[PDB]
């Protein structure tokens, strides 16, 4: 009424206020006279034209046309400077992740070393089949002619010493004739020793995976026992039926004049399950010791009599089925 | 200056009167401007 | 240690292997070096019991791979906190002074690559050396600066004393903050107000049981539809129901949250939301009036509600005019006291 | 490690209070914790050495009072 | 120019990432509780912290060492007995130097004269 | 509650029985014995028997106390 | 009345939809590792590829090694200073770049490993060459699992992503296609790709992601694009534990409505394996069938597509689902019995292709997804 | 004890500035379409003709010139938050590029002048200034503050940076955030 709120947002607010009252919110919807942009969203803000002008050398006119450089978003802005909630994982899932981490460590190191062995043995079988008069000035480019320029550097810097790895790399670049076979031999020895250790570790990883994996994939079942202790009580079972009745009585005054004469509905399509529960109960009666034998047998015919009397099952069928 | 941020003490009935007044104003100014544009277009089609 | 044993003519003969044992036994992620396998102490609980073909087609790829360069762009197309902002970070440490400053917090700010070559003193320390080097006392230089800057007299004492003050981050004084009681100050000095949650401690986020999470999505929790201080059922506003579920069909239970301002309970589906708003800003239900709106001029106009003011400086006034009183949108509702009907 | 600060300041006061001490300096607590640990590693080094003598892998209250016996002090009601 | 790093973080925003009431005088209550901890017989170190102490402090001597339940209780008692004797000796060496308050230097002398330093 | 829990098992009993019975293990795991050795020595797998009847027998054994809780849960899972 | 609860139908290929499949793999990608304690592993790429070779899938497709991107091809989307920092930073000289470490968000949660520039070059070259092969008609499906870095932005590295190769691929697609649809079935929101193409109508960015207090925080339903890109950025917020039937009944109507409304000429499909059940960081409950049903459904439209693999932090599950998805693109369904590969020890205990879903609560109620898809369908009415 | 009677409208403007800088992470558009000199010159040219006392005219010009000098010498020291110090650094480097020294009079807007006014009593209490000078400086600052209320709609406007380029504040980039609050 102060010429501040727009009609669209007023209609939206009344829709959030009187949505379930369909008759009233229509009176207003029209009593008012509403007939059915710039939606930026919460997670984007617009930079000025000063911050947009940053050199991207590879951009042509189409790239400058189709790429957005003014509207940006960040996880820190969307978090409201609070943070994020990681998904909670079981301890079996955590140790599965640790097994995978160790597996990745071993396989990454072994395969990097194997790729370097393949490149070095290509260099070695190239250098073996030539004489020594030009073997002195034979050099190797960075990357050793391979598509990577850093993988062999990583392998050398790991296998040899930290300070000596750089000078071994430089000696391989300058004089590969002497440095290549010894480096290849040391890498092959490290490869076979790492692979033997990896097999011995693979046994342990496989047995823990067999011990851990199905518990790790179980989410609700890992906490089902305490949940069943907490929620299969008298208070929760009263709460369920009372909540359904409260829902029915709350929605009775709005619509559905034939109010239902029931809250919970139970379906019993199979009758053998009654005999299965009776057998389980009989097994518990036979096993238990805190109940006296007369109390045990009274429990037995009480359960059998209630099942035979509540449902359509006869006592003869119960006796012949159990 | 404490008088600049004075909070208006308003009542429910005054809000009701103001809301009704302003919706009736808006509805009939758009209705009357639609009627005036219709009359002007009728005169334009008659003169043409 | 003579890696390349060159000859008399400079020719290479034979190199010596460096110390492999220097880092042959580095601890990996397994807790043991890659040289050795698992120990028995971890083999006891890992294995089930502990007592005291090469038809690979993965080598054919190199051959079956054809390079690809057919793109249109081929070829070419001292303290642990800052003395200015009281926050942690990389500091430039004062030599003759125990204060540390951020590289951006100084005047002028110092580049983290173009540092001072020898010594760096703070502004207060530099003023101290300037005072101790000069034979005259502080009030003599103050009077000389006042008399030399005869153009401005009243600000001259203000101009003199801030050369000695170390640079600090600007903070609003208390009397600007005490007039708004909703406005608080964060741990870093940042803004905080009534639309901000109490930050959850790490005991609540990561120190909780597996099934029970602050997200309230990993398990069926029916102790959220029940009011704690009343025991009644939290009825959602839009659907007018509480979908508590039954623990035999927990998929029939609809998640419910309460507003952080008026405590109006809302289902997660009636208002479209997937999160529970556990941390960050306080969640506002759709029923609350906005404190900021944008309207179209047909540019635009904005309106922001006035901030809350403490009772000693806040005046509530009652209009004499009932109808058409142009209030700024900042109002208060009074109770209504048969003829009016 | 984490349990050495587990011997808490009121507990050290309670030991001092059982010991008839009225006023206690603030620097008592941490070096008193140190005196406690030197005593503990001594006694349990003797007790564990008795334990792996017995071809055993648990220590017993009997072995504790036995170590105490070597160290000189005797405890009653804990075996022995 | 000396510099130091304290953020200890190569990047910011690490969290947003994917990886009228009575008052007894100062001193009055103490004698009331000297008597409380003296007439009482419980063990004055909390069992769970002390149990965890014995576990964390025994692990370095021998791996996987188990303790009989009574074994740590013998330790608990022996340690309290050790400390109450040392604290009587403390109070004695403190009242020596015209003082009521103790200070560590009291108990390093108390240990030095007993012959374990 | 018991009848619903057992009815969830019995309503899917035929498909889980057909899945367990037609469990074709891969060859390189059999040649290199990578599969789990147990859950067959103690008879916990459901091969050769009806799944729901085996659930009933396993639950009876668990009630009688001759079966551990963890092994019953592992067999069910 | 938009969402329909439908059980998950079995995956069936279309024999009338044979596609020439191009596979982009550089044997080096895997020899790069983010760190010691880091979840992102490029090693998942080559165990996925080892499953391609050992299934005999190389006889139905062409394997290419894309030329790695140079500095100024990366600058088609990123700034010069960010690519210059990326090409020069190493774990050795990390102290020489401290301002740029916090400027470009590199050093924590995006660590500096010494094959960073080469890894980014391989990823960007794979994406751009797949798009280029799609442009010239040499292939109908371009498969490149080396990339998928959808979180990287113009001047920053976020979410274990440094070079936004997907933006480079969509840029290369836009030179020959007027409308390119980007579909992100990664559990995280495709914030980099959506932010890059937020203001344009030429690219429709659809993201099926978990939206809670989860990374990257962006991806609200109201985020529909600004300017000329309004209603051209569809965000589908999902809750935890969405199963195969629920994800199918969400994915297929939205993508179908986009197909018959936006009518794209090329499709980029981000196949993030972190949407799978049992992921280290993901929180969904998709089996490998549920993950691959999206790829099979987008294959049915016949549009020339670029299958680009993104997240996935448990290597075994993402490798198995990428192998199944790749086999699905050759109009075959791979048998659930893994062949012998060199990484056979990962896939225990059954050593089968299947990724088993967890039994956790599908808390995505039909009413919430009905409202989400109703607002999404309402926003899509203006894309004709 | 020195007190300043700042109107609560300008107090709310300062608090909104604190909100925008620290919480919303917004910096000011620099240089503004209305600077600080420009406000201390228009106020002088408005209240210069309001009275015909030449000593009062001298005192007003003295106060304006002293406020300008104080603003220039103290802006780099204590007048801007930790977020805006990066913008201050880039302004200083841009000024050094073209070999003109940076003067905050012609660059920074009236909100930083309001910040100087708000923090001014603490600076007054920290110097050996006699009671008469403190009282008259507080009086002149109060008169400038009540002059600012009559023009509070043309110096301190409310505009979303996401909608208007002519807003007084601008949204920041993630790189600016990282460099400003990460090192
Ligand atoms: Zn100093
Ligand atoms: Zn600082
Ligand atoms: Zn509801
Ligand atoms: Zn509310
Ligand atoms: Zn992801």
């Amino acid at each position: 009424s102060q010429d501040i709120l727009d009609l669209d947002d007023l209609v939206e607010k009344v829709d959030f206020y009187l949505g379930s009252n369909k008759e009233l919110f229509t009176w207003f919807k029209n009593f008012v006279g509403y007939q059915e942009c710039e939606a930026f969203g919460p997670s984007y803000k617009r930079l000025p034209k000063s911050d947009t002008f940053m050199p991207c050398s590879g951009r042509d006119d189409m790239c400058w046309e189709v790429l957005n450089d003014e509207w940006v978003g960040h996880p820190v802005w969307a978090s409201e400077d609070s943070g994020f909630i990681a998904h909670r994982k079981n301890q079996y899932e955590e140790t599965l992740f640790k097994i995978e981490e160790e597996r990745h460590e071993y396989d990454f190191y072994i395969e990097s070393n194997l790729r370097t062995i393949q490149c070095l043995e290509t260099i070695v079988n190239k250098i073996e089949n030539m004489t020594e008069n030009e073997k002195a000035n034979f050099k190797l480019p960075p990357g050793l002619g391979h598509t990577s320029m850093t993988i062999y550097k990583k392998v050398i810097r790991k296998v040899y010493d930290k300070e000596r790895g750089f000078e071994i790399i430089d000696a391989l670049h300058e004089h590969p004739a002497v440095t290549a076979p010894v480096v290849l031999k040391r890498l092959k020895q490290k490869d076979e020793e790492w692979r033997r250790a990896q097999r011995e570790w693979n046994k342990v990883w496989r047995e823990l995976e067999q011990k851990v994996f199905f518990k790790s994939l179980d989410h609700l079942g890992l906490t089902f026992k305490q949940a069943d202790k907490k929620l299969l009580t008298t208070k929760q079972l009263i709460s369920e039926i009372s909540s359904i009745k409260v829902d029915q009585t709350n929605k009775k005054i709005h619509w559905l004049t034939p109010k239902p004469k029931s809250q919970l509905d139970f379906d019993f399509p199979d009758k053998n399950i009654f005999y299965d529960i009776l057998c389980l109960a009989d097994t518990f009666i036979t096993h238990t010791t805190a109940y006296s034998n007369p109390d045990k047998e009274r429990l037995k015919d009480l359960l059998k009599y209630f099942i035979s009397l509540f449902f359509s099952i006869s006592f003869e069928k119960i006796e012949e089925s159990l | 200056f404490n008088q600049d941020f004075k909070i208006t003490q308003i009542d429910e009935n005054s809000i009701k009167y103001d809301f009704f007044d302003k919706i009736y104003k808006s509805k009939m100014v758009q209705k009357r401007k639609l009627f005036q544009f219709q009359e002007s277009l009728i005169d334009k089609l008659v003169s043409n | 240690k003579e890696l390349l044993e060159k000859d008399s003519k400079g020719n290479i003969i034979k190199l010596n292997e460096p110390s492999t044992i220097s880092e042959d036994s580095k601890v990996s992620v397994t807790g043991l070096p890659l040289n050795k396998g698992p120990s028995e102490k971890i083999k006891r609980e890992s294995l089930w019991n502990y007592r005291k073909r090469n038809d690979l087609k993965t080598f054919l790829t190199e051959n079956m791979t054809e390079e690809s360069n057919i793109r249109s762009t081929i070829g070419w197309n001292n303290e642990d906190f800052c003395s200015a902002c009281n926050q942690s970070g990389s500091f430039l440490c004062c030599d003759t002074c125990p204060k540390s400053f951020h590289f951006l917090c100084l005047d002028p700010p110092i580049d983290p690559n173009n540092l001072p070559k020898g010594d760096w003193h703070c502004n207060e320390c530099k003023f101290k050396i300037f005072i101790n080097n000069s034979m005259a006392t502080l009030k003599k230089i103050e009077s000389n600066f006042i008399k030399q800057n005869n153009n401005v007299k009243i600000f001259a004492k203000l101009l003199f004393n801030i050369d000695s003050h170390n640079p600090k981050q600007f903070q609003l004084p208390n009397y600007i903050k005490e007039t708004f009681p909703a406005v608080k100050t964060g741990s870093r000095g940042q803004y905080s107000d009534e639309n901000d949650k109490i930050p959850l401690t790490d005991r609540q986020l990561f120190n909780t049981s597996y099934g029970q999470s602050i997200t309230k999505l990993d398990s069926y929790n029916p102790d959220t539809h029940i009011d704690s201080n009343s025991g009644k059922f939290l009825i959602c506003y839009k659907c007018n129901q509480t979908r508590l579920g039954s623990w035999s069909h927990p998929e029939n239970s609809r998640l419910i949250m309460t507003c952080d301002y008026c405590q109006t309970p809302w289902h997660l589906d009636c208002v479209p939301r997937a999160s529970f708003k556990n941390l960050g800003s306080k969640w506002k239900c759709p029923l609350h009036s906005p404190t900021k709106v944008y309207k179209k001029i047909h540019n635009y106009k904005v309106w922001k509600k006035q901030r809350l003011i403490n009772k000693k400086n806040q005046l509530y006034y009652e209009p004499l005019q009932k109808i058409g009183y142009q209030n700024n949108g900042n109002i208060q509702i009074i109770p209504t006291t048969n003829s009016i009907k | 490690r984490d349990n050495i600060q587990g011997i808490t300041k009121p507990a050290i006061r309670r030991l001092a209070r059982r010991g008839g001490v009225k006023r206690i300096s603030g620097l008592i607590y941490e070096e008193t914790r140190g005196v406690l640990k030197v005593f503990l590693e001594n006694v349990i080094r003797d007790a564990v050495t008795y334990t792996e003598h017995a071809k055993r892998k648990t220590v017993t209250a009997m072995d504790v009072v036995y170590a105490l016996k070597r160290q000189g002090r005797t405890l009653y009601g804990f075996g022995g | 120019a000396r510099t130091k790093q304290t953020a200890r973080k190569s990047t910011g925003g690490k969290a947003p990432r994917k990886q009228k009431p009575h008052r007894y005088r100062p001193g009055t209550v103490a004698l009331r509780e000297i008597r409380r901890y003296q007439k009482s017989t419980e063990l004055l170190i909390r069992k769970l912290p002390f149990q965890r102490l014995v576990r964390e402090i025994a692990q370095d001597f021998k791996t996987d060492l188990r303790f009989q339940s009574s074994a740590v209780m013998a330790l608990q008692e022996a340690s309290e007995a050790y400390l109450v004797a040392l604290f009587e000796d403390t109070n004695l060496a403190a009242i020596h130097a015209k003082r009521v308050t103790i200070m560590p230097k009291d108990i390093q002398l108390a240990r030095r004269i007993r012959g374990e330093r | 509650t018991i009848y619903e829990r057992l009815l969830e098992i019995k309503q899917m009993n035929e498909r889980v029985t057909k899945e367990i019975n037609t469990r074709s293990t891969v060859t390189f795991a059999k040649d290199l014995d990578l599969l789990s050795s147990q859950l067959s020595e103690m008879g916990l797998d459901f091969v050769g028997e009806d799944a729901y009847k085996q659930v009933l027998r396993l639950s009876r054994r668990l009630i009688n106390g001759d079966l551990e809780h963890q092994w019953f849960e592992e067999s069910l899972r | 009345m938009v969402y329909e609860a439908t059980p998950f139908d079995p995956i069936t290929v279309k024999p009338s939809d044979k596609r020439r499949v191009a596979y982009f793999y550089d044997a080096d990608v895997g020899n790069y590792a983010y760190g010691a304690g880091h979840p992102m592993k490029p090693h998942r790429i080559r165990m996925a590829h080892s499953l391609i070779m050992n299934y005999g899938l190389y006889k139905k497709m062409e394997i290419y090694r894309a030329k790695p991107a140079t500095k100024q091809e990366m600058c088609q989307f990123h700034t010069d200073e960010y690519i210059d920092f990326l090409s020069r930073v190493t774990p050795d000289n990390l102290e020489m770049f401290k301002r740029e470490s916090v400027k470009f968000n590199v050093g924590d949660d995006c660590p500096v490993f010494d094959g960073l520039y080469e890894y980014c070059s391989i990823s960007g070259g794979g994406s751009m060459e797949g798009a280029a092969r799609l442009n010239r008609g040499k292939c109908d499906v371009a498969v490149n699992y080396a990339g998928g870095l959808h979180h990287a932005k113009k001047s920053e590295a976020s979410g274990f992503c440094y070079l936004n190769d997907i933006v480079l691929g969509i840029i290369e697609l836009l030179r020959y296609h007027p409308r390119v649809l980007y579909i992100d079935i990664d559990v995280h929101h495709g914030d980099g790709v959506e932010e890059a193409f937020y203001t344009t109508d030429r690219v429709m960015t659809c993201s099926f992601h978990k939206y809670g207090e989860f990374f990257p925080g962006t991806g609200e339903l109201r985020d529909i694009g600004v300017g000329a890109g309004k209603n051209y950025a569809v965000n589908v917020p999902l809750r935890d534990g969405i199963d195969d039937a629920t994800y199918r009944s969400v994915f297929e109507p939205v993508i179908k409505k986009i197909m018959e409304w936006y009518q794209p000429s090329a499709v980029v499909l981000q196949c993030g394996g972190d949407s799978l059940s049992g992921d280290r960081l993901g929180c969904f409950n998709l089996s490998m069938e549920g993950h691959a049903n999206c790829v099979n459904y987008v294959k049915s439209f016949g549009i020339p597509m670029m299958v680009v693999g993104g997240g996935g932090y448990t290597m075994r599950n993402v490798a198995r689902t990428w192998c199944f998805e790749t086999g699905l693109l050759n109009n075959v369904v791979l048998d659930k019995d893994l062949p012998y590969n060199e990484y056979y020890e990962y896939y225990g205990p059954d050593y089968k292709l299947s990724v088993r879903p967890s039994n956790m609560f599908n808390v995505n109620t039909p009413e919430y997804l009905d409202k989400v898809m109703t607002n999404i369908f309402a926003n899509l009415e203006n894309t004709k | 004890k020195i007190s300043l009677q700042i109107p609560i409208k300008l107090k709310s403007v300062l608090v909104d500035d604190w909100e925008y800088v620290t919480k919303d992470k917004k910096i000011c558009r620099l240089p503004a379409d209305v600077t600080v000199e420009m406000v201390l010159n228009k106020y002088e040219h408005e209240v210069s003709q309001e009275l015909e006392s030449p000593g009062s005219q001298s005192q007003l010009s003295e106060y304006c010139a002293g406020l300008k000098l104080y603003f220039d010498k103290c802006l780099g020291n204590m007048l801007l938050y930790r977020l805006e110090r990066l913008q201050y650094d880039e302004l200083l480097k841009k000024s050094s590029k073209d070999q003109k020294p940076l003067v905050p009079i012609r660059i920074y807007g009236a909100i930083h002048l309001l910040r100087l006014i708000s923090v001014l009593p603490e600076l007054i209490s920290s110097t050996t200034m006699d009671l008469q000078s403190c009282q008259l400086l507080i009086k002149q600052t109060e008169d400038f503050l009540v002059w600012l209320l009559m023009h509070v709609d043309e110096y301190f406007n409310d505009k979303d940076p996401n909608r208007s380029d002519d807003a007084l504040y601008v949204n920041t980039s993630s790189q600016y955030e990282g460099v400003a609050l990460g090192m």
